[PDB]
């Protein structure tokens, strides 16, 4: 019923089986490879429990493509922290949260234009005058009515 | 601690991209040299062309011809996005039916005209009136697909919304070497399949022969209306969409049924210069069934007008405050293969008018359910029945937005004819 997790930082977590294999890297780690405890060298430990808290509400399982509430405020969190747990769950391979994660980052993109875009996600505005008149004309087609 | 969305790797990027509304692909674009780089990926536009068109290009002919999905998307599909759908020419009183579509890399317009007179059970006959055809690196072609001599040059202008025009930039093509002798009849033949004579009556002979010259004015300049199919409901409900029905000598008439409360509306998508395109044709009084006597009375006129005329009566003072079936002798069929049992009866009433569509007026009639895709009206005051049968065919794009646009729908087609 429990194995223990590694944290890329030393933290030991216990936890329970049937949770922890919802990560489908894991449970590769676990059966496969036999190991206990699994290091995730790439998961710091204040990512790991809130992976575990979502795994564990989402135990019981039997989705659609509008996100839970309760998933929407787990993801009530910070960029740095989403992009994280995006990570994360492409790292641990937990399709459920990379969906849910992955949708929320898409629709803080929806219908922006460029400029706030950038704002949204502070991306720096990298093309030469050259380089932007050329993406303005390859897009120029978004316009048309 | 502080990552962003530029440190993703490519392929989760991609995969976040390839979820959103291609229109928000060409901002993403603009943002930085990653996401336009990015956004070279042809994955990301095929996903977008199956989801938003229905279109699943094949990887192959993507090759051969040079195009590419980002190349569909912007090209052809955003660029035509509102000419797609179903529509009905605007042709003095007769109407048609276009369902605008995409196939590969062609947006085709296809004409969809009914079978040959009185044979209401065999398919609709359909050909391409346009067609607007991506190259590599052009921008779309549009050329007309009418008549016999191959595609040629075009135009197409989107007005609006619900409207959009086609010009033939070279009629040279719709002409035949005999001349406009040949071009009727070889138009007779697909029409009719009948002989330039074999009807003889003057009557349909004029008829058909007006038709001919007042459609062939419009060389194929033609103006189209949006129109939707109708809504699916379960219970207040026994099947709509359009069916193909039996107009006496004016021949075979499209006509959509539509659910409107404990009444169904009977709607012109072809017409005739007596009642037009867009107008009401048939109105069913749903909660004025009409209950089927033996076979003998079925057989008696006048019963069978007693019986129409008292449900007349009724109706008009509230609005103050399968087993066998035959015709009645006197009443005419042009089809004579309609068939012998049928479910239900109910009160009806049907619209006529004189020539021009002068004085039109409702006169009381008896609608009659055969099959799930079939049905009838006999026509009390013209002794006379309409044999109507379902058009099988299928429709992309052509569904409306929300029940009130399609009363909205209704009411523009009608309103044009009036
Ligand atoms: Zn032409």
């Amino acid at each position: 019923a429990s194995i223990k997790l590694q944290s890329s930082d030393g933290e030991i977590f216990e936890v329970d089986v049937e949770i922890a294999k919802q990560s489908v890297t894991i449970k590769t780690m676990l059966e496969d490879l036999g190991m206990d405890p699994v290091p995730l060298p790439n998961v710091n430990a204040a990512i790991l429990k809130k992976v575990i808290q979502w795994c564990t509400h989402h135990k019981d399982d039997p989705g659609t493509d509008d996100i839970p509430v309760w998933d929407q405020e787990f993801l009530k969190v910070d960029q740095g922290t989403l992009f994280e747990l995006i990570l994360a769950a492409n790292y641990l391979d937990i399709k459920g949260l990379l969906d849910v994660t992955c949708k929320t980052v898409a629709n803080m993109i929806k219908g922006k234009t460029p400029e706030e875009i950038r704002k949204t996600f502070n991306i720096k505005n990298d093309f030469t005058e050259e380089e932007e008149a050329q993406v303005r004309k390859e897009n120029q087609w978004c316009e048309e009515k | 601690s502080g990552r962003s969305l530029l440190e993703l790797p490519p392929e989760l990027l991609v995969e976040i991209f390839a979820s959103l509304p291609g229109t928000d692909l060409p901002s993403l674009a603009q943002v930085c040299t990653k996401f336009r780089r990015i956004l070279h990926t042809d994955t990301i536009w095929r996903r977008r062309c199956r989801e938003e068109y229905g279109v699943c290009e094949n990887l192959r002919k993507l090759e051969i011809t040079g195009v590419s999905c980002r190349d569909v998307y912007a090209k052809l599909l955003h660029r035509y996005r509102h000419i797609l759908g179903l529509w009905q020419p605007d042709i003095g009183p007769y109407g048609g039916l276009l369902n605008v579509v995409v196939d590969g890399l062609f947006i085709i317009g296809w004409m969809y005209l009914p079978p040959h007179d009185p044979h209401v059970d065999d398919p609709m006959r359909f050909k391409p009136l346009f067609r607007i055809h991506l190259m590599e690196r052009k921008a779309a072609t549009v050329e007309c697909m009418y008549g016999h001599k191959g595609p040629h040059h075009g135009h197409i202008q989107i007005v609006k919304k619900d409207e959009f025009s086609t010009k033939c930039n070279q009629t040279d093509h719709h002409r035949m070497s005999g001349g406009r002798q040949e071009e009727f009849r070889t138009w007779l033949r697909e029409e009719w399949g009948r002989t330039l004579e074999d009807i003889f009556h003057e009557h349909m002979q004029e008829l058909i022969l007006m038709k001919f010259i007042y459609t062939s004015q419009y060389d194929n300049c033609l103006t189209y209306r949006r129109i939707y199919l109708p809504p699916s409901r379960p219970d207040d409900l026994i099947k709509p969409g359009l069916f193909k029905g039996t107009y006496g000598s004016h021949g075979l008439e499209i006509v959509m049924l539509s659910f409107h409360g404990r009444r169904a509306r009977g709607t012109k998508i072809t017409g005739d210069p007596n009642i037009p395109a867009g107008q009401q044709t048939v109105e069913i009084d749903l909660r004025h069934r009409i209950q089927l006597p033996d076979l003998e009375n079925q057989r008696n006129f006048n019963e069978l007008s007693r019986i129409v005329l008292e449900v007349r009566e009724r109706v008009r003072q509230e609005q103050q405050e399968g087993q066998p079936f035959v015709l009645p002798v006197g009443v005419s069929s042009r089809n004579e293969d309609y068939p012998r049992t049928c479910r239900m009866c109910f009160y009806g009433t049907g619209l006529i008018a004189g020539h021009g569509f002068t004085s039109p007026e409702r006169t009381p009639g008896v609608f009659i359910l055969f099959d799930e895709d079939r049905f009838g009206f006999v026509w009390l005051e013209l002794k006379s029945f309409s044999l109507y049968s379902r058009v099988q065919a299928t429709f992309r794009n052509a569904d409306a937005p929300s029940p009130q646009a399609f009363d909205e729908m209704l009411k523009n087609i009608q309103s044009l004819t009036s």
